[PDB]
């Protein structure tokens, strides 16, 4: 591990991936609120979060295997025995959250905030935007998720209910 | 009820010709400027609601859009009101907020044809540029343009009359009752 | 290059969706497919071809071809006339 | 495994007649906005795939809708279901999921000729517009505006009876046969 | 040798009828979806193309689809081959590439005329909906719609064999030796 | 003038003129740009498209409006007489339709329906019913002919054969077909 | 109440309308101050900014609504009909807006979907490809022969040579612009 | 509660969350304009006016309740019942002006900018309500002028926040 | 070479080329991610990378000899021979898979992607993608690589494409 | 007067103090904003009233004219037309070119200008024009850099505004 690692991982991110990873280390930047990636890799790092192990499988959540194989040398089965062996630094509830967002469009997000917009009081944001503003009310959580469970349920997206679902039965 | 879920369950039952019907039914509230980006019924919603047209409590004139638009099945199953209901409560005077110079308009749209709106586009040729009269244009656009270009309007039928003389003789049967009343 | 221009202008101008077919046929081997579900006319199929080469003002052999293949005289005699 | 090869192949053996039938057999679960564009089957089987009616362990309504549309053929090569057994599985109450006012209506639609679609259409000037009774419509877009005009429905056949009656006596054997078991 | 020009030739010397019919006999290769928007035999040699069927160095299926529809002219002119040759080459076992049911199908159409045709859609009145029974369908389309059906197969000439059975007693004649071929 | 000439030309040509024009049109025009052309003036089109008919050209127009023996459009919209188009096509060149297709649409103009009948029955062993159907004219089945190539400019033994059947004028105009 | 007015007219165009009136005002507003304006009210504040459009002064107003046939705009809130403006543009002088730009936005109002395309295609060798993409309109294509120097007052020759290959009433226009001149 | 507290809060408000804090502390110390959150809640603190109800009242203002739970370990019951029982920081002018904000996207915002130049002389909304006080065009007993411009701009909503607000008053 | 050539060989490209020619430099640009065409141009300058010959070889991809002739006054044996002799900086796999793109239409690249998504899923769909768009998501997700090119090959059998399935194994032959 | 320079100063934006501060670059120590050079010229006397007017005309404000010195157009045009100006004819040449590029032709210039200077942000054509004076680049007598760019740029319009430039002097 080194900086030259974080350096590659932040120039070979795009604007996406790099958005969802900064989503997903929301629950161990809280005190601070990192305004890019490297800002949050170096937190990370200064922190001692940021090992080879860490970084791994935060370039698995954004599915970034490429990097993985590139960068730091590893494969699916490696990241995943890693996942299997040592507590992980991203929870279930964002990885969750993460996967809603990928299988939504942009009409069925719009609906969604549509829904949303009786619970809570302007751009076209994404579906992790609505997420972190659902948690700046406390209307969303690993414990609390009803609502959106109910909201994608009334936008005929059944599946994410499933998901939804299968995620509160696995706890 | 539950009024956002309702709303966007009444949008999800309108395809994109419902939604044109509505956005020119609904030109004498919202100016072409906040028309254009319209792309879906719950847009046009939230500008009603942003002119307290649409509201909780207020469901009129969503119930005579949906009327004028001849989507009883929505105001039956979304709107818990009747055919004959809305007939009467537009009956009566100054109750209708859709002008009836609008509505006019609206019904010409359902009695005329792809063939006779063609028609309709090459009848009026001295009157209109070429890329207003693209084949792209319904006939909404084309009475908009005449509006626009001041041939068509509530004391201005004429070029109206003439031009549906020529296609259909039930158009003028329309225009005349409507013009009957004023 | 503007007289060739305008030739391929009203040769484009001068064929129908069929033939526009027809000629999207004939140029597959030359042109991919993709490229070819963007023409919409003759002139966007010509300018393809211009840009590769495959037809230069000087070197007509393949616009002559290709008309022949469909038949039209007139338009031969339309890059005759030019060729003149 | 190949379950998405599978759907692609289903697909490719379906043509757009297939296709517009088994849009209008999902009617009651695919809303019109959502109807508009799908052009295709696989965009369809992803809507079913999104209200979870559609998976690699429920095969349940899509061979449902293969054997209301008659492709039996599809239904024993790709899904090895057999006619006998799907009519077995459509004989228990609740199974299902297409209801009975929706396949009756479909069947009318597989004995209506062109002029007999045409005299239908004729019978239905006073209730519909011209716009709506273009010669383009076949008979479940005119089914679709009638419920859209709520004159069909499950509890309102008077009309259809009438203009069947009207066009031939088969069509109120059917209509007559789904009212018995109701 | 334009092996693109040559296809075009080819194509320029077909009819409609000549293309329904290479349609027809292609069945077994190119899917429904597929078929549909085949109006022209340049299409047609399009799709063949992309399955590795007709290229420069492989003119078998071209030649064998010819010589089926009996264009013995085209095949002596574009592709050099005289009417025995292929014979010949369809005697050997494996080198056809259209199946001897198909054929035998497209065989039965040679020998139906038009009010034969009217007679073999009267016969088949409580086996497939009117729809497919329209006066515009053809007998290969009445065929497609047998085997959507599971009426018409390689295990199921028993309909066939009722229907040929009413109209003449050649077409029993190749039913059988293709049978006893088996 | 040019244009409106052609227009009104077509519009004096019913469906039986169309179709002896579309099959004395046959050696130019294939079979996939036949099918489309349900009137005249669509016929006429494609022959401007092959350079054939031109306002400096009128040649093709005027040996196929004589030879459908339509003298009167000919006189009228073409100013040219019976005599002037025997001597335009008395000449060993400026004869545009060979004299195979003419031949064979003389042949047509000389059988009646029961004999039309009778040579649909005489062609029972090399052509399907479908093809030989009851109304299918002789045009028709000279185009099937060819295709199963059993009729052609050099193999005339079953046009010869079934023509004997019926009548013995037709085998006059094939021998003079064949002396050339 | 004048604030009010120029917002409601606003308020009732559309972003066509809106490149028509900048198109109609790029002799006297250059690009870069034009590319911002995806706003009427925008545009109105500029031509004020150069004394254009005051509460006293809609001469300018009134020929851009004029032109862009927005009479409905003009009679509702500049109370002035189509004769009056008419007349007050028959006149030799009170005329704001170039007949040369007056010409080109006609053309461009008498140009289909098929024909830009053809338009495109017909000035390919004098712009550049990237310029020649589907999202650009007429009036952005006589924008980049302007900055070529191909299209001008004085210059027509590659205009009449471009509608000459797709129609002749854009020559008619054309000409009935040169014999103005 | 302490320094750490005020670097917390300041460390996760976002961008648009400081500039609305800013807004609605300004009519609490206007001896000194603050700059930015920071020293804004610093001179809090040290005027005594930044207790735990009074930071409370301003996270529940910013509607940013998982600060309150995470922080000050209360939820929304809690602070309404203490705006319920004791008196307010933030006066319901300011929240107003804030909720009509909210309720404003740019294109709104530069209308209402433009006809708003007229009475004076891309900002945002709370900007234009500040030079407006500035220039005495609105306060809590002046807002027929921002009403009526909201009025213009087919914003009938905010017209009856306005008047519910004009009707809690009296 | 200048900045000039850069901007000439810029303007003259339509967005469809630029996509392509982002693709076909994502192995000589690996650590960076280019925004447009004219920022991967001056990345590849300011490395040594984007010579006259390098310019050439790119032009020479998309096929564009009008803009091979025109700009860089080379003719179709200049840059054929500039690649037997030189190495090239597009490596035969990206010119087999822009090929393979170019060879297939809107409704073979929709059903390609229905195939694809049993086994990666939907993924970026909130636009139609292209097939180069494919073959980068199936690139980061390690299933398409030089060295692995079996499950492309089966969907494009799948889809009734096996043309591009012999210029696979041709390719496959090639090494 | 004093008291109008400060109203002036509230009354602009960012681009027309940008461009004021441009015009004004002929005339010692760089003055940070548009209110101290303003000071700092009528301080020496070199900023009298048809100085700020000019000033105003350039940045094309005629509705500060009307409201804050209470002329127009026409009178400003005949005072320049009558007294030598304040501001040469080679910084409203490079103003007027500025007005008439857009962000994306701006931005092909400072790609083709690189070659010759460094990498300066995103900043306007006179931040360039700037940049490339502080090189020695361009100057009054030295455009042909920058008319070979803009014609690069298919800017023939610009370059017709140089050579017209470069033929009055």
């Amino acid at each position: 591990m080194s900086a030259e690692v974080i350096g590659q991982v932040e120039e070979a991110l795009d604007t996406d991936e790099k958005e969802m990873l900064l989503f997903l280390c929301r629950d161990v930047a809280i005190d601070v609120v990192p305004p890019n990636v490297r800002d949050l890799l170096d937190i990370l790092r200064e922190r001692g979060k940021l090992s080879v192990g860490d970084l791994a499988e935060l370039l698995y959540r954004v599915r970034r295997f490429d990097l993985l194989k590139r960068i730091l040398k590893m494969d699916r089965k490696a990241v995943e025995t890693h996942l299997l062996r040592n507590p992980h630094l991203v929870s279930d509830y964002r990885v969750l959250m993460a996967e809603i967002g990928e299988d939504l469009d942009k009409s069925d997000v719009s609906s969604l905030i549509f829904l949303m917009k009786d619970y809570m009081g302007s751009k076209e944001k994404s579906f992790l935007d609505l997420v972190v503003e659902l948690e700046k009310l406390n209307l969303v959580a690993p414990d609390q998720l009803d609502l959106l469970e109910k909201c994608l349920k009334n936008i005929h997206r059944i599946d994410l209910k499933t998901k939804i679902q299968k995620y509160k039965q696995s706890v | 009820m539950d009024f956002s879920r309702n709303l966007y369950d009444i949008g999800e039952q309108l395809d994109s010709e419902d939604l044109a019907s509505l956005k020119f039914l609904s030109l004498d509230y919202i100016p072409q400027r906040k028309q254009e980006p319209i792309k879906d019924a719950l847009m046009l919603f939230q500008r009603l609601q942003e002119k307290r047209m649409l509201e909780e409590s207020n469901l009129s004139f969503l119930k005579e859009l949906l009327f004028r638009i001849n989507r009883l099945d929505l105001l039956i199953t979304y709107l818990n009101t009747r055919k004959e209901e809305m007939e009467r409560e537009l009956q009566t005077p100054g109750r209708a907020q859709i002008s009836a110079y609008r509505v006019m308009l609206y019904q010409i749209s359902e009695e005329v044809s792809r063939s006779e709106l063609r028609s309709f586009k090459g009848g009026l040729q001295e009157e209109i540029s070429k890329c207003k009269l693209d084949d792209d244009m319904n006939l909404l656009d084309i009475f908009i343009e005449m509006e626009k270009r001041v041939i068509l309007g509530e004391g201005k039928l004429d070029i109206l009359k003439r031009v549906c003389a020529q296609i259909n003789k039930s158009l003028l049967k329309i225009i005349n009752d409507y013009e009957e009343f004023s | 290059m503007d007289p060739f221009l305008v030739l391929l202008g009203s040769v484009s101008s001068s064929l129908s969706s069929s033939e526009l077919t027809e000629l999207k046929f004939l140029c597959l081997g030359r042109v991919g497919k993709r490229k070819l579900e963007r023409v919409q006319s003759g002139l966007d199929l010509f300018s393809m071809l211009l840009e590769q080469n495959d037809l230069e003002p000087g070197h007509t052999e393949l616009l002559r071809e290709l008309l022949a293949s469909l038949r039209r005289h007139d338009l031969l005699r339309r890059v005759d006339d030019f060729e003149a």
